[PDB]
This record gives structure tokens, C-alpha cells and sequence, in this order.
């Protein structure tokens, strides 16, 4: 059922068999991370490595030893050795604690894995601080938002992930710390 | 696009093995074409005149000459290299004056006289050895006059005269497409037009190698063939968009759709002006 | 008549025959050029008087490349056929290697692209031209030039890496047993037993490169 | 004849100009873009240690992309990607598998129609021109996903540093197309995971692989945009070297036409004089 | 009517006529005396005739290697052989006076035309630098009292010149096919004495400096050898076709060498590289060993027949031979040469060891 | 301004004046150094972007209107 | 080379200098706009070397 | 240039002294030179200069040397013509020189 078995390893093999010889084995997206899934150890404790990306930054890499994470199902929480998870994330924030002080992302959703390592590689595109969203634009943009209720499904696709995003932006807003 | 008018002195120039002669017997063996054609009176009789030349290039002309017919209408002034240096220097007035004979009386003439520049070397070297004081390379100071006085005599004379005409075609060899020379910047501030002839064009394929954007002709399109005035204004038109482009698009950059038709265009149009040695369309 | 001057100067630079005594005079004509250039008039009027050319250029005189020989302009046609024949033998490897490390450095006069082939080029090259270099009021008999060529165009040198060549010919000129040396003067070329002692005698070489 | 050299310094020298503002243009462009591209490079980690890398597995269709650059100075980099393009084109082959090629940026465009002309199925291009944002990525995406292959190839240059780009092949299976038909050993790795979607895991990971298209196809762009620049800063460094040892020879020769010039004109002038005296 | 001389640049690009005025014009150490000597032992046995050689204002090495080689393959015959000898020698060498070199071209003319005129029959003259007499001429002409001419030389060069050249002619009662070698003061091909000499001659071989630096020879330069034979309607149209796309093609490479050492070859079109490397190719192509450099080259000459070169330079045009490398036309006499060095080059990327043990060269052996 | 020199030099300048020029042909040598770049402005440097920004203004300065001396 | 262009008349606008071109001649309107067409023209030739 | 030479070579032999000259701008030494030879009448060598070029400069130049009872060494600015070492009077006088130091801006 996996009987082509293929990696960087075997691709370097049977790469020097079609093309020239001359030419140097193409590089791989594994010859760049030190750290996999499998490869057990990493965990320490009670801090585990809270890997917070972003396409357009990387907003934590250090160890953190409890990450709240807004999936859909709804929030559930990260500890150190936890059981691996692909959780798909709803719109909400994520919360990075070190102890008393606590960071807190809205994120737009995007998935969040935990890894049989301990590792969590939190994956959402728009992970913005809720610090720099205004409380005013967001029942303003919502109020339209459930007025444009066409028949068409993509466009009422967008309405329902609009409206989804806003209610959980303003339940977020209100219920500060 | 460098038409000639009867009674225009044009020159051809260029450098050492560009097709020079070969522009020069083609107007010779197209008037044997044309005289077939015309009636009388419109007939042009041509003198060649070979000054500093091989006396066996000059025996494969007259052999060109004969099988091809245009030595029934053709006179050879053939000062070689062999001959002495005034023989060279007074040959071009010679075939000039059996020339004028044809323009004095009513009837037309085309006088070629190949190299120039070697008649004024034989030029130099009588005023060299007679010790008049040198100039410019070693050049008498009187070597302008030297073939201004020849040139002028290539004239469309008036009705009351006849209406007769001399049309020359002095050639000039340049060194390296060199034509800041002494002898070169004075025939082509005597001539009207200029054919000059590159060697980097004779290379390429394009033969007859025209500048077309360095020849000139100065009556222009007062003498033309009235049927090619209307078609070759937009050849020019688009040979001169030609160029400019090609200098950015060998390079490699981008290219814009309608750049791309100027000089796609402007290859027809330059494999369109090519020619074969001896045959005159 | 500038031309004749040093014309009729350099043609009593003559081998003479039998029957003239058998005599000779070999001419080296020195001529200075200015920044290189080769087309002056008096440097093309004695190359074309003289048998050959020794080019000495400032792009390797400045590198420490001493003495500063134009390989691919440096000719000598009638002294060819005419030389050593131990050199004769070895030497003709050594101007086709210089002549591949002229190709691969006329290539790559930047280095990112590795063959490693022409690695091996480059390499070879560079320990030759660093067997060549040599110094100053010190000239070598021909015996010790070509066993120091015949290791170097061989192998025997590729342990040492680019600088120590320079004490690396030394010690094979002194660590030789200097029998080979006469034997080769003696003979003219490399018979196969010189070519077999001279195999195995360099190899009991303490290269400096180690 | 001494006034063509002349001129041909003049060209030599602007070009020679021309080319050095070039090298700091690109070298300008290349560090201002290095900071967005190893903030990209962190996303692309967690679905290389999810999915794992297997770039030599028996698809039945696959959409090979070559993202090169769009200008033309880069020397040598999109020929290089050319030509990996068929290095890693022919390891794919060993059935008869359905291939189409795409490649990003117009220098690509250009190049695999020489080597691959009817498995060529679109240009992306114009795509460095404001800059590279993830909603760009996202279409390109999209536009592969139209037709849906087994595996996905992104051919493009990693930006290591301003010296070296040591190209790099990353791939992307299709969800259980063939990616879980990938991953079952003994039972499964992907089987440790608690999927805690909506609907089920073949859907998670349906959205899963082309989010780990978008994230790649962005990161290879990104990546290879910066290469670019490092490459034009790289080559035109040898351009002005080449324009300043040509301007060296052709100021040289100019010096001896000058001479010359002097000298002939002075002998003109003497055998002028003394033709008198 | 052609003449054939076994080089493949002379033949393909400037063929030579058989009654003709042939030039080869050089810098000092371009290769006109190596290539007037290939000439020689190429041309000088097949044509049955008469050979004179006047040697004008060269080394007397040269005189006495060329006198010394020609007793040797029975040219020249000493004694009471004599008579059968093939060549005359007429030698004005650089150690002579400028008066006696500025006559020797004469003797070895009158020589020359004594078997033209008189035994009517084909003789060839073979003239090493027709140059130095100009130059002689020159040295005299400053003490006979003449206002100097251009550069510094007679007023009189034009007519001097033409007067010896237009005697080297072939009559209806004989021919000489004449072959001077033209030396160019200091590369300069727009001095007077060759400037002039141009003129005279039915095919000018030029050689050019920068040619033989690339290793190239004969070091001729294509785009500037030209020849009055190079007529559809004298060698036939498959030879001139093939001539004018090998100079379209070499004339197209030299407009792009301009941007190739600014920009590289990756810049250029895919148009622009392929006629780059089917130019590198046809530039190494017309590279021949000679059988007179083979003493100093150790290369043995190839003879390359001229339906070999017509049919091998064709082929290298319309791109069959893209899959050979450019050092497999270097230095090799026709296309089988070609790929023969072509398996032999990619043969020998493999074989370069095992001369560990099992030798010859042990001790007891 | 990178031809024209003094062979006395500012040992006969006005005081005051040596004050501000000594500073402005620095300034301007800087600029005639990065100039003929200003064509790249879409292509921006941020450093030599300066010294490029008030070479434009001081070669804007030292124009003057034909027989109106200062 | 404005010739080689079809500009005609082939006035070289740099290298024509008359001396009523002062304003106190002509008037600071042509002066001007003379002035600012030369500096145009100008600043095309600096930026020509790159186009190309 | 002669009478600096003199008051030199007097230092040098007759008391024995270690000897510096300074020789301001040698290329005006050149240029005089050269316009004294115009003015007798004497045709020009090469690109401009005197004939005797070679040596009007290495009569000046051969008397500083070390002799057996001192030395003079001469310090002699150098002004290249047209930025251009070939020139012959740059080129003749880098024959005669031992040491070149630049002073830098
Ligand atoms: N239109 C043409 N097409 C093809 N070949 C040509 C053409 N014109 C000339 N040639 C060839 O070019 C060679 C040179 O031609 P031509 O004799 O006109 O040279 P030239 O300019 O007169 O130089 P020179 O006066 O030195 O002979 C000739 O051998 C001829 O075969
Ligand atoms: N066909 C050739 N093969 C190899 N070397 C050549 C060839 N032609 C010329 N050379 C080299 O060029 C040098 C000069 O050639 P030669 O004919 O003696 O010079 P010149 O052109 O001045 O007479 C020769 O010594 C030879 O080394
Ligand atoms: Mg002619
Ligand atoms: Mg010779």
C-alpha cells in the first residue's frame, strides 16, 4: 500500500541514475527543520515549544507551557504532553501564557497541530494582536453584514464566515480580562 | 531608397571589398536592358573609366561586358596600375571628355570612374616628385579642385543646350569605414547623394550592402520612378523603425507586440532589397 | 631603414655549417614594451626577425609568477626538436596541462561552478606553474629540471597543496639519490630502468606537504 | 577613425555605470526582501514534519511548477531551474505518468516551451511586480487546483545567502489521493492525531494539502525572488568588471591613436616645411 | 578555374584561382610563412610545372630550411641530377642592402617569366614579403631627394608596387599562379603598402593576430579573406551557399561578442545562443593541422579534400552536429575526424587510472 | 565642480563662507560619486537616497542669472 | 543624428545658442519656456543611455 | 636643473656627503628641453618631444649616482602628460627610476 517508500534519500539515489551526474542533488524542505514529529524528546516539563506561525511573520518559537486554542469544535487547551491533534481553528484567540502574563492573538482560523513530540505548530494566516482591532468597525461592518442575505451560496458562503468572524471578534472585544 | 536622376553625380563609397564595382556594372549592363526598350534619344551611353586597376580585372569587365551586350554602348578608359602616374591622374578627365560627348549633343551619359581615390594617389605622387609642398597626408593642396572640377562636369544641361546629361558615379575606397579621409570628405562634399556600402552588412547577407540609413540622395524623390515614389516612401518609412529597435532587441530584454512587428516587418523588407550579382531588375 | 637596422644586426645570429667551422651565436634581443603592447612598430619588426618569443607579462610578474612566461604567446620553433630529449619527453604534457589550465581559467576566471574535473585541471595547473616559478641568479642543470618536471607532471606532488611546492621540488631535488642525475646527463633522455629508478625514487621523497 | 574609439569609451563607460547602479539596486532589494522571506520560512516546518517529503511517488497526474524570475538580468538562474525542471522531470518517469508544467515568472515562459512544449499548461506571470502577498499565492493555488493532480513539484531556488541558492524541489500529494496512501505503515503515522474538524479527515485534509500548497507555493516565490536578487547583484558584479577590463584596453588603444595622431600630423607638418625650406 | 589547397578555410571561404594573384596578409608571427610553406608542399607537387621561389627580405634560416627540405623530398636535385629539379630559388634575405632587396622581386620575376614567356608553361611563384620591397624602396627614397608620401614612404608606391605586380600575370602563352606573402606594418591593414597591394590580388588570405590567440590556425580571418572566386557561377552554388551561411553565421557571432563579454550567454536569445554555438563550432572547424607544423606541433597534417570541407561545413550549419562538443572540431581534418575525436574525448572522461601496479618498472622486470 | 580646482585653495576664501563650503563640496563629492543613479528612484537606497536628495538641492543652489553678481 | 531620426529641420536644440536669448531681450515667457524645453531635452539624452 | 646637479655633485665630491636633490617637476625639465630642440630646428621624434629625448634626460639623470667618495639621490616629481604612462617622457623616465612613491588625496 506504500510501495513507493520515497525521501530525500531515496530521490538523492535514483536522482543520479536519470539526470547528469554532474548535477548536484536538489535541496528539500527536510534539510531545513531539526525538528519532526517522530523524533520524541523536546518536551522538558511543563513548557513545551509553541511554534506560532504566520505567512508573514513568525509570531513565537519559544517554549510555552500552555497555549489555548480556538478550534471548532470550540476552545480547548494545550499542556506539555498532550495527545496528538490536527484541530481545524474557528476565529478566535489564541492564548500564549508563561505564567501570569498572557498574550492574546485573534487569529482568523487556520489549523493548529500538536505532535506526538509535544511540539505545537499553531497555522492561521491573519494572527493579529487584539490590541490593534477597533471595537467600533465591527458591529459597523456587521450590520451590513447581515443585511446582504443573497441566494447565492458563495456569496452566502461569505456571509455566514462574515458574520461568524464578526460575532466572534465582538464576543471577544466585550468579554476583555 | 537612394534614387538617381539623370545629370546627379552619386558616390559609391565604401570599404575594400564591399560590392562597389558590382553596383557600378549594374547601372552599366541595366542601361543595355533599357536601351532595347527606349526610343533613340533616351538612350544611355556609359563610359567606365578603371584608374590604378589590374589590367586582367579590367580584361574581366570587357569579357562581362561583351557577353552580356553593354560594350555596344560602353567605352573602356582603362589607366592600370602598370601605367604611369599621369596616365591615372588625366584618365578620369579623359573619359569625362569621351563622356560629354554624349551630353553635349542631345544624347545621355553615365560615367563611372572607379576609385577616385586612386587617382588622387596618382595625383600625389606627380605633385610629389614635381615638389609641390604637401598637405593633408600627403596631399597637394588643390586636390579638392583636383575632382571638383571633374565632378561638375557631370551635368543635365538645358533645352537650348540640348537636353542632353552626364550622370557619374565617382567610387571612393575607404580603410576601415573610414570616411573622415581627406580624399573621402571631399568627394562626398562634391557629390549629391552617397551609396555607402558597409562591410559588416556585406557579411550578414544583405548584398548590395546599403547603409540605407547613411546613403543619401539629394535630388531624391524628384527622379524616381513615380510608381516606386508612392511604395518606397513607407520603405524608408519602415526601415527607419527598424533600426532603432533591433539595436535594444539583440540585447534580449522584452518585446511588445508591435516592436515585435517592426522588426519582423523590417526583415521583410531587408531580405526584399537583396540582390543577386549581375542580373538588374 | 629601422627595420634593417636590427635585421642586419641579428642575422649574424648563425649556427654555421661544417665546413665553416660548425661555430654558432645564439642572439636574445631584448625589447621593452609599453603597457603590453605587442603591435608597436620595432617590437613587431624584431618578431618578425627573430625565431621565436619569450612574453614576460606584469599580470603574472605582479602575482609573484616569476619568471613571468606567457605560455600561450612564448614560442620557439627552431629551437624545438632541437632540446633536451628527457625533456622533450616530459615537456610535452606539461604545455598541454598549462594549456588545459589556460582553457579552464580562460572559462572560469570567477570560481562557483566546480566540475571537479576541472578541479582536477585547475589543481594540476596550479601545482605546474608553481613547479616553474623559480628564483633569482640560481639556474638549474637540465637533469635536475626535468626529474623536477617528471615529478610534477606525473604525480608525486599532488599530496602537497598549492605553497609548499616550492620547498616540495627542493626536497625532491635533495632527497633524489644523485646517481639519476648522471645517468640522465649521460644518456640524454629517461631510459626504462632510469624511468623505473626514477619511479621508485620517488616515492622514498618526504614531501613537506604532509 | 580616433573619433569611433572615443565614442565606444563613451558606451563602454555609461554601461559601466549602468551596470554598478544595478548591482546596488539589487543588492538593495535583496535585503529589504530577506526580511519577509525566513518569516515565510517558518510555515513551511510544520507540514514538512505533518506530511513528510516524498517527491519520487508514483503519481498518476502531476502539475510540476518552476517559479523563475520576470526580469532578465538574474544570470543563469531560471536556465538552471530550466534544466533542474528535466532532472527532476525524468526521475518522476517510471509508468508513463501524466505530467503538466507551469511555471511562474516570464523567464520561464520562454524556456520550458524549448525543452517541454506540450506539457505546458500555463504562464503565471507579473507576480514580482508590486510584490508577493499570500492571497497571490492562494490563486495560484487555485488556478493548479482546477485540474487536481496526485502531486504537486515546486521548483525554485532557496535563498541560503547572497552567495549561494541551491535549488529546491518541495512536494505536496494530493489529500488521500495519494498522501494517507503514502503514510500507512503497520497501521498509520497519521492515525496518532486526533482530527478535531467539523466533518471528517478527509476533508481536513482536503483543506489541509491546499493550505500546504498555498504556504509552499508562496514560500518558493518568495524565496526565489530573493534569489533573484542576489543573482542580478551577483551578475552584474561581473558586468561592471567586464566594462571596467574593456574600458582598461579601450583606453589604452585610444592613448595610442592619440600618440599616433600627434605624430602623424607633426610629420605632415615638418615634410610640409621642408618642402619650402 | 580553382585551385585546390587542402585548407579548408582557403578553400571553403577564398578559394584560390589557378592563374591567379593570391595574397596572405600578416602581423609578425601570424603563420604566412607556415602557411606559405603548407602551400608549397600542398600545391607545388600536384601542379606538374615549374616553381620559383624568390625570397624577398626574410630570414636566411628560412632560405636555408627551405633549400635544405627540398633537397631532401627531390625538388631541388644536386650534381648531375640537376636537371631535374622542379624549383628555383631567388634569395634577397633581411641581412641584404635595401637596394639589393628592392630588385630581388625582379630576379625572381624574370625567372618566373622566362617559363611563362618562353617554355610556355605554368610556373608558380611563391614570394615571401613582397613587403619588403616597398620597404626597401622606402629606405632608398629618403636619400634620393623625395618629398615623403604617407606614413614615410615614396610618393611613388603605387606605381613602384603596381609596376612589379602587374608583371605577375598569366598570358594566353603561359600561366603563373603567383602566391605573396603581405606583411602589415603593425597590424595595420589600412598602412600604405598594404593598402595598396589589396588591389593587386585575385585572393587576399588576410590573418589575424587575434585569431591566432584563440589557438586557432591557420589564423585566417573569414569575414576578411575574400576572393574573386567566390561566385555562384564560377564554384557552383552548393559551395557558395555553404561559404556565405558559414560567413553569416560568423559575421552574426561577431555583433553579438559585444554583449556576450558584457552580459554573458545569459542574456542572449535562444536564436542568439544557438548561432553562437554553431559559431564557436565553425570557428574551431576551419582550424587544420598542417603538415609542415607537425615538427613543432607534433600533430600529424590532414589534407581536407574540398568536396570534405563543402559537404562538413554544410552539416555544421543546418545543426546536425549540435550533439558534438566544440573541442571535437579543434585541430581535425574532416567531419569523420570530428567524430572520431568526439567518441574518443567522451571516451577518455571514464579512463584515467589503474597505472597502480602490474608495471614494467619494478625492480627485476 | 570634480575639475575645477584652486592651487591656493581656501587660504584665500572668505571666512565665514570657508565656514559652510568646506562641508558643501564634501557634500558634493558625495553626490558627484552616487549622481547619474538618480534615474533609479523607484529603486531606492535610503542611505545614498540622501546624499542623492541634497545633491539635487545644492546644484540647484549654486545657480545664478547672468549679470547679477552677489 | 537628428537628421537619421526624420526630425526636419535637423536643428541640434542643445548645441544652437543664439545671444537673443537673454530675457531681457526676448521676454521672460519665451526665455523660459526656451530654457525648460532645453532642460527637457536634456535630462531625455541623460535618461537615452538607459532606455536603450 | 645642471646647476642643481652642480651645487650637488660639489656636496658629493669634494665633502663626501650623502647628497639630496629634488628635482621639481622633471617634465618641465622634459618640456624645456624639447623647446630648445624645436627652436634649433631639429625635427621631432615621436608624439611631440626632442629627439634626443633619450638622452637629454639620462645626461641629467646618469650624474646623480653613488660614486666612490658620496651619493646623490634624487627625489624628482613626476607629472604624467595625459594621464597616460606610455607618453615618452613618463616612459623614458621610468626607465631611470628606483622607486615611485604616490602621495594619495
Ligand atoms: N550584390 C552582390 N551579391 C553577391 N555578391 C556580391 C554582390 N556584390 C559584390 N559581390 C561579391 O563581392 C566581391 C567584391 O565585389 P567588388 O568587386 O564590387 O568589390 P569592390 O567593392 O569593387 O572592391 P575592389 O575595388 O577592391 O574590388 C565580388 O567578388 C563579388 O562576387
Ligand atoms: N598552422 C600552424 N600551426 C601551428 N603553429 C603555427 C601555424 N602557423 C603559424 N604558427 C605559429 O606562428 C609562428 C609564426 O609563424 P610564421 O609564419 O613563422 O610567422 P610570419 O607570419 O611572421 O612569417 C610560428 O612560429 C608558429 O609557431
Ligand atoms: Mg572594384
Ligand atoms: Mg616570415
Amino acid at each position: 500500500e506504500a510501495a513507493a517508500p520515497a525521501g530525500p534519500k531515496e530521490f538523492t539515489e535514483v536522482w543520479n541514475k536519470k539526470a547528469p551526474s554532474t548535477l548536484i542533488v536538489p535541496e528539500f524542505p527536510s534539510n531545513y527543520t531539526a525538528v519532526k514529529a517522530v523524533g520524541e524528546g523536546q518536551v522538558h516539563g511543563d513548557a513545551f515549544p509553541v511554534n506560532f506561525y504566520t505567512p508573514h511573520s513568525i509570531l513565537s518559537q519559544a517554549q510555552k507551557d500552555t497555549v489555548v486554542l480556538p478550534g471548532v469544535d470550540g476552545y480547548f487547551g494545550v499542556k506539555a504532553s498532550h495527545v496528538p491533534t490536527i484541530a481545524q481553528l474557528k476565529p478566535g484567540v489564541v492564548e500564549l501564557h508563561s505564567g501570569a502574563e498572557s498574550e492574546k492573538f485573534f487569529v482568523s482560523g487556520g489549523f493548529a497541530f500538536v505532535h506526538p513530540n509535544g511540539v505545537t505548530d499553531i497555522c492561521v494566516l491573519e494572527a493579529a494582536t487584539l490590541d490593534q482591532v477597533d471595537p467600533a468597525a465591527v458591529k459597523s461592518a456587521l450590520a451590513a453584514a447581515s443585511a446582504a442575505q443573497p441566494t447565492d451560496e458563495f456569496e452566502q458562503a461569505a456571509n455566514r464566515a462574515a458574520i461568524e468572524l464578526y460575532s466572534a471578534l465582538e464576543s471577544a472585544v466585550e468579554a476583555k480580562a | 531608397l537612394v534614387p538617381i536622376g539623370r545629370g546627379q553625380r552619386e558616390l559609391i563609397i565604401g570599404d575594400r571589398q564591399t560590392g562597389k564595382t558590382a553596383v557600378a556594372i549594374d547601372a552599366i549592363i541595366h542601361q543595355k536592358n533599357c536601351n532595347e526598350q527606349v526610343p533613340k534619344a533616351q538612350r544611355v551611353y556609359c563610359v567606365y573609366v578603371a584608374v590604378g586597376q589590374k589590367r586582367s580585372t579590367v580584361a574581366q569587365l570587357v569579357k562581362l561586358f561583351t557577353q552580356t551586350g553593354a560594350m555596344r554602348y560602353t567605352i573602356m578608359v582603362s589607366a592600370t596600375a602598370s601605367d604611369a602616374a599621369p596616365l591615372q591622374f588625366l584618365a578620369p578627365y579623359s573619359g569625362c571628355a569621351m563622356a560629354e560627348y554624349f551630353r553635349d549633343t542631345g544624347k545621355h551619359g553615365l560615367i563611372i570612374y572607379d576609385d577616385l581615390s586612386k587617382q588622387s594617389v596618382a595625383y600625389r605622387q606627380m605633385s610629389l616628385l614635381l615638389r609641390r609642398p604637401p598637405g593633408r597626408e600627403a596631399f597637394p593642396g588643390d586636390v579638392f579642385y583636383l575632382h571638383s572640377r571633374l565632378l561638375e562636369r557631370a551635368a543635365k544641361l538645358s533645352k537650348e543646350l540640348g537636353g542632353g546629361s552626364l550622370t557619374a558615379f565617382p567610387v571612393i575606397e575607404t580603410q576601415a569605414g573610414d570616411v573622415s579621409a581627406y580624399i573621402a570628405t571631399n568627394v562626398i562634399s562634391i557629390t549629391d547623394g552617397q551609396i555607402f556600402l558597409e562591410t559588416e552588412l556585406f557579411y550578414k547577407g544583405i548584398r548590395p550592402a546599403l547603409n540605407v540609413g547613411l546613403s543619401v540622395s539629394r535630388v531624391g524623390s524628384a527622379a524616381q520612378f513615380p510608381g516606386m515614389k508612392q511604395v518606397a516612401g513607407t520603405l524608408k518609412l519602415e526601415l527607419a523603425q527598424y533600426r532603432e529597435v533591433a539595436a535594444f532587441a539583440q540585447f534580449g530584454s522584452d518585446l511588445d507586440a508591435a516592436t515585435q512587428y517592426v522588426l519582423e516587418r523590417g526583415a521583410r523588407l531587408t531580405e526584399m532589397l537583396k540582390q543577386k550579382q549581375f542580373a538588374p531588375i | 631603414d629601422v627595420f634593417y637596422l636590427h635585421s642586419r644586426l641579428l642575422e649574424r645570429a648563425a649556427k654555421l655549417s661544417k665546413e665553416l667551422g660548425g661555430g654558432s651565436l645564439t642572439a636574445f634581443p631584448v625589447i621593452e614594451t609599453q603597457a603590453g603592447d605587442v603591435s608597436a612598430y620595432i617590437a613587431t619588426n624584431v618578431i618578425s626577425i627573430t625565431d621565436g618569443q619569450i612574453f614576460l607579462e606584469t599580470e603574472l610578474f605582479y602575482k609573484g609568477i616569476r619568471p613571468a612566461l606567457n605560455v600561450g604567446l612564448s614560442v620557439s620553433r627552431v629551437g624545438s626538436a632541437a632540446q633536451f630529449p628527457g625533456m622533450k619527453q616530459v615537456a610535452g604534457t606539461l604545455k598541454l596541462e598549462l594549456a588545459q589550465y589556460r582553457e579552464v581559467a580562460a572559462f572560469a576566471q570567477f570560481g562557483s561552478d566546480l566540475d571537479a574535473a576541472t578541479q582536477y585541471v585547475l589543481e594540476r595547473g596550479a601545482r605546474l606553474t608553481e613547479m616553474l616559478k623559480q628564483k633569482q641568479f640560481a639556474p638549474i642543470p637540465i637533469e635536475r629540471q626535468t626529474v623536477a618536471v617528471y615529478a610534477a607532471t606525473k604525480g608525486f606532488l599532488d599530496k602537497v597543496r598549492v605553497q609548499d611546492i616550492v620547498a616540495a621540488e627542493e626536497a625532491v631535488i635533495s632527497q633524489v639519490n644523485p646517481a639519476v642525475f648522471k645517468i640522465l646527463k649521460a644518456n640524454g633522455k629517461i631510459t626504462p630502468a632510469l624511468d623505473a629508478h626514477l619511479k621508485a625514487e620517488l616515492r622514498k621523497v618526504k614531501l613537506p606537504g604532509a | 577613425s580616433n573619433q569611433a574609439v572615443k565614442q565606444r569609451i563613451r558606451a563602454i563607460k555609461n554601461i559601466g555605470k549602468i551596470t554598478k547602479a544595478m548591482k546596488m539596486v539589487a543588492a538593495s532589494k535583496m535585503k529589504n526582501a530577506q526580511i519577509a522571506v525566513e518569516q515565510s520560512r517558518g510555515l513551511v516546518d510544520p507540514f514538512v514534519r505533518l506530511f513528510g517529503d516524498f517527491p519520487a511517488v508514483n503519481s498518476n497526474k502531476s502539475v510540476v511548477v518552476a517559479v523563475t524570475s520576470d526580469k532578465g538580468l538574474c544570470g543563469g538562474l531560471n536556465s538552471n531551474i530550466t534544466k533542474y525542471t528535466r532532472a527532476t522531470l525524468a526521475t518522476t518517469e517510471s509508468e508513463g505518468k501524466d505530467v503538466v508544467v507551469v511555471s511562474i515568472g516570464d523567464k520561464g515562459r520562454s524556456q520550458l516551451t524549448r525543452i517541454e512544449s506540450q506539457r505546458y499548461q500555463l504562464a503565471i506571470a507579473d507576480t514580482y511586480k508590486v510584490r508577493v502577498t499570500f492571497g497571490q499565492a492562494s490563486l495560484i493555488v487555485e488556478e493548479l487546483i482546477k485540474h487536481n493532480p496526485q502531486s504537486y513539484q515546486i521548483l525554485f531556488n532557496k535563498f541560503r545567502s547572497a552567495i549561494s541558492f541551491k535549488p529546491t524541489v518541495a512536494t505536496i500529494l494530493s489529500p488521500d489521493l495519494l498522501e494517507k496512501q503514502l503514510e500507512d505503515v503497520t497501521g498509520n503515522s497519521l492515525d496518532a492525531y486526533d482530527i478535531e474538524a467539523s466533518h471528517e479527515r478527509s476533508d481536513v485534509l482536503r483543506d489541509l494539502t491546499e493550505f500546504h500548497l498555498g504556504v509552499t507555493l508562496y514560500n518558493a516565490m518568495l524565496e526565489n525572488n530573493c534569489s533573484e536578487h542576489a543573482s542580478r547583484m551577483s551578475a552584474m558584479e561581473n558586468s561592471t568588471k567586464s566594462a571596467g577590463e574593456m574600458l582598461g584596453k579601450l583606453t589604452l588603444d585610444y592613448n595610442r591613436k592619440r600618440q599616433a595622431t600627434i605624430t602623424t600630423e607633426l610629420i605632415e607638418i615638418i615634410a610640409g616645411a621642408s618642402a619650402l625650406m | 578555374e580553382i585551385l585546390v589547397t587542402g585548407i579548408k578555410v582557403v578553400d571553403l571561404l577564398a578559394p584560390y584561382q589557378r592563374g591567379g594573384k593570391i595574397g596572405l596578409f600578416g602581423g609578425a608571427g601570424v603563420g604566412k610563412t607556415v602557411l606559405i610553406m603548407e602551400l608549397i608542399n600542398n600545391v607545388a607537387k600536384a601542379h606538374g610545372g615549374f616553381s620559383v621561389f624568390a625570397g624577398v627580405g626574410e630570414r636566411t634560416r628560412e632560405g636555408n630550411d627551405l633549400y635544405r627540405e627540398m633537397i631532401e623530398s627531390g625538388v631541388i636535385k644536386l650534381g648531375a641530377e640537376r636537371g631535374n629539379s622542379k624549383c628555383t630559388l631567388v634569395y634577397g634575405q633581411m641581412n641584404e642592402p635595401p637596394g639589393a632587396r628592392a630588385r630581388v622581386a625582379l630576379t625572381g620575376l624574370t625567372v618566373a617569366e622566362y617559363f611563362r614567356d618562353i617554355e610556355g608553361q605554368d610556373v608558380l611563384l611563391f614570394v615571401d614579403n613582397i613587403f619588403r620591397f616597398t620597404q626597401a624602396n622606402s629606405e632608398v627614397s629618403a636619400l634620393l631627394g623625395r618629398i615623403p608620401s604617407a606614413v614615410g614612404y615614396q610618393p611613388t608606391l603605387a606605381t613602384d608596387l603596381g609596376g612589379l605586380q602587374e608583371r605577375i600575370t598569366t598570358t594566353t602563352k603561359g600561366s603563373i599562379t603567383s602566391v605573396q606573402a603581405v606583411y602589415v606594418p603593425a597590424d595595420d591593414l589600412t598602412d600604405p603598402a598594404p593598402a595598396t597591394t589589396f588591389a593587386h590580388l585575385d585572393a587576399t588570405t588576410v590573418l589575424s593576430r587575434s585569431i591566432a590567440e584563440l589557438g586557432i590556425y591557420p589564423a585566417v580571418d573569414p569575414l576578411d579573406s575574400t576572393s574573386r572566386m567566390l561566385n555562384p557561377n564560377v564554384i557552383g552554388a552548393e559551395h557558395y551557399n555553404v561559404a556565405r551561411g558559414v560567413q553569416k553565421v560568423l559575421q552574426d557571432y561577431k555583433n553579438l561578442q559585444d554583449i556576450i563579454a558584457i552580459l554573458g550567454m545569459d542574456e542572449l536569445s535562444e536564436e542568439d545562443k544557438l548561432t553562437v554555438a554553431r559559431a564557436r563550432k565553425i570557428q574551431r572547424f576551419l582550424s587544420q593541422p598542417f603538415q609542415v607544423a607537425e615538427v613543432f606541433t607534433g600533430t600529424p597534417g590532414k589534407y581536407v579534400d574540398l568536396a570534405d570541407t563543402i559537404s562538413g561545413f554544410q552539416g555544421v550549419l543546418t545543426g546536425k552536429y549540435d550533439d558534438l562538443p566544440e573541442m571535437a572540431f579543434y585541430m581535425v581534418g574532416d567531419i569523420k575526424e570530428v567524430k572520431e575525436k568526439a567518441d574518443k574525448m567522451a571516451k577518455d572522461i571514464a579512463s584515467r587510472k589503474e597505472a597502480d601496479n602490474k608495471k614494467v618498472s619494478e625492480e627485476l622486470k
